[PDB]
RNA sequence: GCGGGGUGGAGCAGCCUGGUAGCUCGUCGGGCUCAUAACCCGAAGGUCGUCGGUUCAAAUCCGGCCCCCGCAACCA
RNA sequence: CCGAGGGUAGGGCCCGUGACUGGGGCGAAGUCGUAACAAGGUAGCUGUACCGGAAGGUGCGGCUGGAU
RNA sequence: UGGGAGAGGGUGGUGGAAUUCCCGGAGUAGCGGUGAAAUGCGCAGAUACCGGGAGGAACGCCGAUGGCGAAGGCAGCCAC
RNA sequence: CGAUGUCGGCUCGUCGCAUCCUGGGGCUGAAGAAGGUCCCAAGGGUUGGGCUGUUCGCCCAUUAAAGCGGCACGCGAGCUG
RNA sequence: GAAUGCCGGCAUGAGUAACGAUAAAGAGGGUGAGAAUCCCUCUCGCCGUAAGCCCAAGGGUUCCUACGCAAUGGUCGUCAGCGUAGGGUUAGGCGGGACCUAAGGUGAAGCCGAAAGGCGUAGCCGAAGGGCAGCCGGUUAAUAUUCCGGCCCUUCCCGCAGGUGCGAUGGGGGGACGCUCUAGGCUAGGGGGACCGGAGCCAUGGACGAGCCCGGCCAGAAGCGCAGGGUGGGAGGUAGGCAAAUCCGCCUCCCAACAAGCUCUGCGUGGUGGGGAAGCCCGGGUGACAACCCCCCGAAGCCAGGGAGCCAAGAAAAGCCUCUAAGCACAACCUGCGGGAACCCGUACCGCAAACCGACACAGGUGGGCGGGUGCAAGAGCACUCAGGCGCGCGGGAGAACCCUCGCCAAGGAACUCUGCAAGUUGGCCCCGUAACUUCGGGAGAAGGGGUGCUCCCUGGGGUGAUGAGCCCCGGGGAGCCGCAGUGAACAGGCUCUGGCGACUGUUUACCAAAAACACAGCUCUCUGCGAACUCGUAAGAGGAGGUAUAGGGAGCGACGCUUGCCCGGUGCCGGAAGGUCAAGGGGAGGGGUGCAAGCCCCGAACCGAAGCCCCGGUGAACGGCGGCCGUAACUAUAACGGUCCUAAGGUAGCGAAAUUCCUUGUCGGGUAAGUUCCGACCUGCACGAAAAGCGUAACGACCGGAGCGCUGUCUCGGCGAGGGACCCGGUGAAAUUGAACUGGCCGUGAAGAUGCGGCCUACCCGUGGCAGGACGAAAAGACCCCGUGGAGCUUUACUGCAGCC
RNA sequence: GAGCUAGCCCUGGCCAGGGUGAAGCUGGGGUGAGACCCAGUGGAGGCCCGAACCGGUGGGGGAUGCAAACCCCUCGGAUGA
């Protein structure tokens, strides 16, 4: 059946990407919580 | 007089549709139309606001004109009677010998190719447009502004009037469609004749899909919901309402008035409404 | 199992707050009418379901008994 | 081939009967009231409407087959 | 052909009297109702009185034992 | 109660005997035939249907007879629901 | 040494289940150390509105080639979507960007909010919508509207010529629109040809034929031809389109109108450029100077912005055309012609799937286009079949029980069972024919019946063509033939009577309930006069609505018919300027503290003093409620009638053992041989009753009852057969569970149900196929129940607050 | 976090083929004129049958599954809410 996974990459970028945080006071603070703990890529790879 | 349909379904043995009888002219003028945002009852937060709307016919919003006191004195001719879906009132073609086209709302009665105006001036006739203080006294009358030069705001659904009672002062008498007797200023323009379309209450939607055409969404009753939802929720099996009928909200929804008690307008209001 | 009730012939007061049994109808005698009813004037009939106790005194207060209506008997 | 009739299916008319149900007729001495005949004690009748244990009553309009 | 009477019918218009209600005034101890009363209404200012307003319905006098209509029935006044 | 699945039905039986039938007896208010009551006896048998979820019970048509109880109200790692 | 401990390791079950659609396989030849599994050939089966082909999303080298087989592949592997390496994706015209706007996002102005931030006009961003210039063939192992070949086209810059009042971010036009139905003419696609081209073939009894088989086209500028779309021309006035305007709008006059003219598309033709089958020979070569024509069917696509009808009344902005404004008219714009200029990103491969989403090469999910032929009334249905693609990554045997999926059945025919559950039956088309009832539509495919193939003869109408032949589509009549059977295979209603509930089509508990529930048109109450009420928000601001009482909110009821009674004492709401009570505040009789005193400081009664509350009224389609005992008639029985107590008033019409009736399987009637169900009545209604609507109701229902006909393996009562499993052999090889085990029966005993204790009885050791009585078998720290001064959802005249409102 | 799901907004797309035959319109009859009747034409509808597509009614299988909701046989809607 429909499982819970439709990749799409506009929705993808549009929603977890750099600039969608940045616009936002949670935002800024998911990347500088990602950057603390050192984590390689601060945002999904979505290939655009 | 409003249409009937034989059964040859069950929902054709109540509808009934208008005549169209008055209409003359079946598509809108290209200059005077403008998009029209449908909302599903949702305001700026993305949030329904006013439940059960949405999904209705796409609509092309027509641009009436209200205030009439833009044009003083240039007669128009009446060049068509058009369908407008935004209003149960029909709405007629003006043609001004300026050139100018514009929209109002068509009376009872006007006939498609006859001079109106308006004006301090304008003979009392159906179709002109006058400030309230030289209408007769005993005229019925329509699209009526509330305040001068903020535009009409009373009487403009189908078949809807308003009579003047009498003139008291920089004010006139108005008794509402409501049956309300009120006091509107005697600047404020209104227009000779009552709203057309009087049928337009005799017609029997006739079946769930055509009210879903309008625009309207079923519609769930309180009781049929649980206690999180509505003062009627719940209940073991039906029930009776158990407590004064309320809203969702709260608030008891028979009876209890809700007017301001301290608006400004009230020195403006000689009586309530009838009925 | 929890509750209320039982008093002239009928239906009800008085019981809480001990000493005084009351109201309407009915029944009995007379009146009026040709006569009956309605109406008017008078009268009788209740030891207060019962046994026991409390008390100077019990329809009344407290117990046991007979009765007569009720409310209940849920989770499996 | 037609063909008495036989068989399956579905109709129409009549008759008989049926728990129960409706009013009707009749029946020496039943219970309740007193509607009508006198202005019958609210003049009667009336078509309709609603109501009421019952006769009836009331509204609207009609008739004199109404008295003084 | 020329004339006459008429609440004959239909439409639209409109005139005064009255009742009710509403607002202003003035005013106070009762009003109303009946066989008699009571319900009811009234010092939260009624009834009675003047001025204003809204609204519906019916057309006093003329009016008759009258007139019109096929009947049912038709009455302020005005035009068609 | 860190679970022993709970009515009935179906299937499959097995046992008890306080015996419904069949076998053997005594008494009879046992003439015969057919009954009644008690004793012995558990080998075998103990039907098909209508109604209800029903156990049970009533009813139809038979029968030699249409027994009553136990097996976790026998049997859901056998079925049903 | 125990914590259903934690981490890891290794056991048990076990060589057990399983190896993932039952579309299906067999042989020969290759390669290799090794072959059921890789390659080739022949035979067989399967998909064919796909199981074929092409886009988009998503995936991201999986594509091609060479060399490999440790791991991955459910077996094998020499193969592979696997390992190593090399190669491969080419555009002015396809898609996107340098173009436009939609919701929405963002946001100079501006508004709001402790901070963070939230709004918001224009503007900007935003596409699968608008706009915009490429078609055919060839080539590579792998890209191709991209490379090459042919024939075409677009923009930008510059130049030349001719023309012109040129000029825009501004004005106007246009772009620009729905749903159903639909005309004419085309094309796509397809069928036939006794015409044209073709390697051949003659079998096995006949056939050298008007024989079989194969094929008979694609693209194309100007011009031309057919069919369509769009479009009035001149003039005079002008005050409107937020400056101007010769444009546009409005008025008048002349002329032109189902035309013509101009313009623009589609189709046809068209200089040219291509392609081109079977079959034979090794993807190719030949065929081949291949031929390339006629008739018919014919779109849902094209002409297209076409036509008609209807109501629910159907985007924007740019490109484009026109009008002018500053400005400038040595300029600029328009047309034609020429040379030059033309950038960035994608392009491999998969794509109904072994490469996407489901942890797997997973019987599931995934949007758009093409989707051939014959027959069956039609069709994308069904059977077979083309092109093309496949046999589903374990096999070989055997022929038990048992399970699954399937076929048949003597006599009976629901006797099965909670229930005809299930499975029969019926089944398409054509004609005959069809009841109660009804809202006149219906009920209706009611019911029930008859026909249905093949052959010959006669014949009526249409389409194309021409009016004929041919082809093609509807038919009518007569005579015959065959079989058990003619919708001969596949696809394709069992029907009727009667209740309950719900009017109806609709909607619902994704993943145990599809219903009688929700919704629904309709009816009623109530709020709301507009800066509305109401709703979201601290706010600004939104929605309501660019709506205005024939409107919008809330509430109940739920099509329709006939109807909806009595109670306002309590609660709610509405009304009520009186009176009562009432907080802050006003007032300040009268006191008090202190100081030498002036003074400073505190207490403070009467009285004035909102809403709310009381108090007086109204109000039921507001919350709600609508009695008890006793007596009475000329047989009895029962009470129309009376008596009395209580109420705010004592249940009206109509229904009634009911989705409601406890006693209950009430009583009677019907249906049955028999009826705790069912249907019709009765009424002492435990405990109906009128918008939580009362009583009915044609039609409708995968709802729930009851009956009958039909037909049946449901059953008496089981039998045989098929295939996939199970079973045996080779390969690969789990699981939950498990204190250890050398793990019998009876009668007892025991923490009261013992393989483990006692006594007796029985039993040689170890397996395999089977059955499920036990191991209080497995699974899940019982949901029930209680306990915890544990938790959470919900309610209210529980407490206490808070938003909101007054 | 609305790439599942529920609703709404904008913009696109999809619904084989059969059946029934509303209003209107045309003609004929009828009347003082009408209503109205009949035939044709017409193509209405939360209309009828049935693929796609959307569903999930009954039964059976599956139950350490092909699958953490599947498969088979039946069945509902299919121009509309
Ligand atoms: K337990
Ligand atoms: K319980
Ligand atoms: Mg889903
Ligand atoms: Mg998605
Ligand atoms: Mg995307
Ligand atoms: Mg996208
Ligand atoms: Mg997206
Ligand atoms: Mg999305
Ligand atoms: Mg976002
Ligand atoms: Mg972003
Ligand atoms: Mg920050
Ligand atoms: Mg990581
Ligand atoms: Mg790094
Ligand atoms: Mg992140
Ligand atoms: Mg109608
Ligand atoms: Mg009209
Ligand atoms: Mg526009
Ligand atoms: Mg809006
Ligand atoms: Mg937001
Ligand atoms: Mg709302
Ligand atoms: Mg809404
Ligand atoms: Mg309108
Ligand atoms: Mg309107
Ligand atoms: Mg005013
Ligand atoms: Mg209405
Ligand atoms: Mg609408
Ligand atoms: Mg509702
Ligand atoms: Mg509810
Ligand atoms: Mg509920
Ligand atoms: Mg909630
Ligand atoms: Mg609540
Ligand atoms: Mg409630
Ligand atoms: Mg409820
Ligand atoms: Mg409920
Ligand atoms: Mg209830
Ligand atoms: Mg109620
Ligand atoms: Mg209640
Ligand atoms: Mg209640
Ligand atoms: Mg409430
Ligand atoms: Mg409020
Ligand atoms: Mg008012
Ligand atoms: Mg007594
Ligand atoms: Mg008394
Ligand atoms: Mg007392
Ligand atoms: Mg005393
Ligand atoms: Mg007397
Ligand atoms: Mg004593
Ligand atoms: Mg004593
Ligand atoms: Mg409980
Ligand atoms: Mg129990
Ligand atoms: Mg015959
Ligand atoms: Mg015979
Ligand atoms: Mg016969
Ligand atoms: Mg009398
Ligand atoms: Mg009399
Ligand atoms: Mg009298
Ligand atoms: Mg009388
Ligand atoms: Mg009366
Ligand atoms: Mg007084
Ligand atoms: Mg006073
Ligand atoms: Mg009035
Ligand atoms: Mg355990
Ligand atoms: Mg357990
Ligand atoms: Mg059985
Ligand atoms: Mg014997
Ligand atoms: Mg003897
Ligand atoms: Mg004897
Ligand atoms: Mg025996
Ligand atoms: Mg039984
Ligand atoms: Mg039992
Ligand atoms: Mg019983
Ligand atoms: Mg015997
Ligand atoms: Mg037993
Ligand atoms: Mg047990
Ligand atoms: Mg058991
Ligand atoms: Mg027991
Ligand atoms: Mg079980
Ligand atoms: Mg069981
Ligand atoms: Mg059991
Ligand atoms: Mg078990
Ligand atoms: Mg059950
Ligand atoms: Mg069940
Ligand atoms: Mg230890
Ligand atoms: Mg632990
Ligand atoms: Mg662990
Ligand atoms: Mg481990
Ligand atoms: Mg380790
Ligand atoms: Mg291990
Ligand atoms: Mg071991
Ligand atoms: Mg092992
Ligand atoms: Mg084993
Ligand atoms: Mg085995
Ligand atoms: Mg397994
Ligand atoms: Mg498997
Ligand atoms: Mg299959
Ligand atoms: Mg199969
Ligand atoms: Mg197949
Ligand atoms: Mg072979
Ligand atoms: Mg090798
Ligand atoms: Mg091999
Ligand atoms: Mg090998
Ligand atoms: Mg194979
Ligand atoms: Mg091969
Ligand atoms: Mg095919
Ligand atoms: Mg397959
Ligand atoms: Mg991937
Ligand atoms: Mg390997
Ligand atoms: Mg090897
Ligand atoms: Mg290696
Ligand atoms: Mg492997
Ligand atoms: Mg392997
Ligand atoms: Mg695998
Ligand atoms: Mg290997
Ligand atoms: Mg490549
Ligand atoms: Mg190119
Ligand atoms: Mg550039
Ligand atoms: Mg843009
Ligand atoms: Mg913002
Ligand atoms: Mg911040
Ligand atoms: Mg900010
Ligand atoms: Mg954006
Ligand atoms: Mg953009
Ligand atoms: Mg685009
Ligand atoms: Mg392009
Ligand atoms: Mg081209
Ligand atoms: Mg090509
Ligand atoms: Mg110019
Ligand atoms: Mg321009
Ligand atoms: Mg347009
Ligand atoms: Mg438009
Ligand atoms: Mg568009
Ligand atoms: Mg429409
Ligand atoms: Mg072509
Ligand atoms: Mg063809
Ligand atoms: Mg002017
Ligand atoms: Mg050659
Ligand atoms: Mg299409
Ligand atoms: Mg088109
Ligand atoms: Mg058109
Ligand atoms: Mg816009
Ligand atoms: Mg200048
Ligand atoms: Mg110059
Ligand atoms: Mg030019
Ligand atoms: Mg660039
Ligand atoms: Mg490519
Ligand atoms: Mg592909
Ligand atoms: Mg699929
Ligand atoms: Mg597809
Ligand atoms: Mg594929
Ligand atoms: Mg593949
Ligand atoms: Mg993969
Ligand atoms: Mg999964
Ligand atoms: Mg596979
Ligand atoms: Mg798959
Ligand atoms: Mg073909
Ligand atoms: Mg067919
Ligand atoms: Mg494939
Ligand atoms: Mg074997
Ligand atoms: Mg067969
Ligand atoms: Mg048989
Ligand atoms: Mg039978
Ligand atoms: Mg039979
Ligand atoms: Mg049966
Ligand atoms: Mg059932
Ligand atoms: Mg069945
Ligand atoms: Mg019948
Ligand atoms: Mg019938
Ligand atoms: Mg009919
Ligand atoms: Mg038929
Ligand atoms: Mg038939
Ligand atoms: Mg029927
Ligand atoms: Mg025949
Ligand atoms: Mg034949
Ligand atoms: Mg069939
Ligand atoms: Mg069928
Ligand atoms: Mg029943
Ligand atoms: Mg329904
Ligand atoms: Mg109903
Ligand atoms: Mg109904
Ligand atoms: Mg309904
Ligand atoms: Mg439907
Ligand atoms: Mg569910
Ligand atoms: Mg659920
Ligand atoms: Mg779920
Ligand atoms: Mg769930
Ligand atoms: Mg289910
Ligand atoms: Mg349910
Ligand atoms: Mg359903
Ligand atoms: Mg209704
Ligand atoms: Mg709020
Ligand atoms: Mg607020
Ligand atoms: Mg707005
Ligand atoms: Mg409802
Ligand atoms: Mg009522
Ligand atoms: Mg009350
Ligand atoms: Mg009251
Ligand atoms: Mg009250
Ligand atoms: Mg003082
Ligand atoms: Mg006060
Ligand atoms: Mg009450
Ligand atoms: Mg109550
Ligand atoms: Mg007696
Ligand atoms: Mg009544
Ligand atoms: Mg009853
Ligand atoms: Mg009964
Ligand atoms: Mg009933
Ligand atoms: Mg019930
Ligand atoms: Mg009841
Ligand atoms: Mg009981
Ligand atoms: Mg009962
Ligand atoms: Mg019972
Ligand atoms: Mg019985
Ligand atoms: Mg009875
Ligand atoms: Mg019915
Ligand atoms: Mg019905
Ligand atoms: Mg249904
Ligand atoms: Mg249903
Ligand atoms: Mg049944
Ligand atoms: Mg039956
Ligand atoms: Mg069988
Ligand atoms: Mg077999
Ligand atoms: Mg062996
Ligand atoms: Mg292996
Ligand atoms: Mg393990
Ligand atoms: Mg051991
Ligand atoms: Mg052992
Ligand atoms: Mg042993
Ligand atoms: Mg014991
Ligand atoms: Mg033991
Ligand atoms: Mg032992
Ligand atoms: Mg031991
Ligand atoms: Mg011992
Ligand atoms: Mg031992
Ligand atoms: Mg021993
Ligand atoms: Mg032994
Ligand atoms: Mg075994
Ligand atoms: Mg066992
Ligand atoms: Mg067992
Ligand atoms: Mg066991
Ligand atoms: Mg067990
Ligand atoms: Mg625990
Ligand atoms: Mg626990
Ligand atoms: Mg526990
Ligand atoms: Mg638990
Ligand atoms: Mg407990
Ligand atoms: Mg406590
Ligand atoms: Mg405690
Ligand atoms: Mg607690
Ligand atoms: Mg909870
Ligand atoms: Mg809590
Ligand atoms: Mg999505
Ligand atoms: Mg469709
Ligand atoms: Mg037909
Ligand atoms: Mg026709
Ligand atoms: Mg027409
Ligand atoms: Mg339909
Ligand atoms: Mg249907
Ligand atoms: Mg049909
Ligand atoms: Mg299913
Ligand atoms: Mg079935
Ligand atoms: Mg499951
Ligand atoms: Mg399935
Ligand atoms: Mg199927
Ligand atoms: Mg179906
Ligand atoms: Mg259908
Ligand atoms: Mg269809």
């Amino acid at each position: 059946m429909k499982r819970t996974w439709q990749p799409n990459r506009r929705k993808r970028a549009k929603t977890h990407g750099f600039r969608a945080r940045m616009r936002t006071p949670g935002g800024r603070k998911v990347l500088k919580r990602r950057r603390q703990k050192g984590r390689w890529r601060l945002t999904p790879a979505v290939r655009k | 007089a409003v249409k009937k349909f034989k059964p040859y379904t069950p929902s054709r043995r109540f509808m009934t549709v208008a005549d169209f009888s008055e209409i003359t002219k079946t598509e809108p003028e290209k200059s005077l139309v403008k998009p029209l945002k449908k909302t599903g009852g949702r305001n700026n937060q993305g949030r329904i606001t006013v439940r059960f709307r949405g999904g209705g016919h796409k609509r092309l919003y027509r641009i009436i004109d209200f205030k009439r006191w833009d044009k003083v004195g240039i007669p128009a001719k009446v060049a068509a009677i058009e369908y407008d879906p935004n209003r149960s009132a029909r709405i007629a073609l003006l043609h001004y010998v300026d050139g100018e086209k514009r929209y109002i709302i068509a009376p009872d009665g006007l006939q498609v190719g006859q001079q109106v105006v308006a004006g301090p001036d304008a003979p009392i006739q159906v179709g002109n447009a006058l400030p309230l203080r030289f209408i007769p006294v005993g005229t019925v009358v329509h699209a009526v502004e509330l305040e001068p030069k903020k535009g009409a705001k009373l009487a403009r659904a189908a078949g809807t009037s308003a009579q003047i009672q009498g003139r008291e002062g920089d004010y006139v008498i108005l008794r509402l469609p409501s049956g309300e007797l009120r006091k509107v200023h005697g600047e404020c323009y209104a227009t000779v004749g009552a709203v057309g379309n009087a049928d337009h209450k005799n017609i029997v939607l006739g079946k769930a899909g055509r009210s879903r055409w309008l625009g309207r969404r079923p519609h769930v009753r309180g009781a049929a919901m649980n206690p999180v939802d509505h003062p009627h929720g719940g209940g073991e099996g039906r029930a009776p309402r158990g407590r004064p009928p309320a809203s969702p909200w709260g608030w008891q929804t028979k009876g209890l008035k809700t007017r301001k008690r301290r608006k400004p307008s009230s020195r403006f209001i000689i009586a309530r409404r009838k009925k």
